[PDB]
């Protein structure tokens, strides 16, 4: 118990620490806004 | 606040109209959007925004 309670403890700090723990999900968030941003900006595009 | 068709020296669109505190500086007439569409115009009869 006082080993599970201190992992569980250890998951919190990481966290609160560093950015790229959840580098899986902001990459899909990402490039959804990125691959909408790409067709916004092929409205300035002449195409001759 | 209505919806209108618009031509402002000649750009011609449709949309609704609105007073803006976006500062155009003096030299300026038209703001332009990131798809390269005008979304602020600066009107030729009173020096407005
Ligand atoms: C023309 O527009 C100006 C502002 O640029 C305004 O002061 C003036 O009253 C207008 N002309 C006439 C004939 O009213």
């Amino acid at each position: 118990a006082n080993q599970f309670n201190s992992a569980i403890g250890k998951i919190q700090d990481s966290l609160s620490s560093t950015a790229s723990a959840l580098g899986k999900l902001q990459n899909v968030v990402n490039q959804n806004a990125q691959a909408l941003n790409t067709l916004v900006k092929q409205l300035s595009s002449n195409f001759g | 606040n209505k919806c209108v068709n618009f031509n402002f020296n000649g750009l011609t669109g449709t949309g609704v109209l609105t007073e803006s505190n976006k500062k155009f500086l003096p030299f300026q007439q038209f703001g332009r959007d990131i798809a390269d569409t005008t979304d602020a115009v600066r009107d030729p009869q009173t020096l407005e925004i």
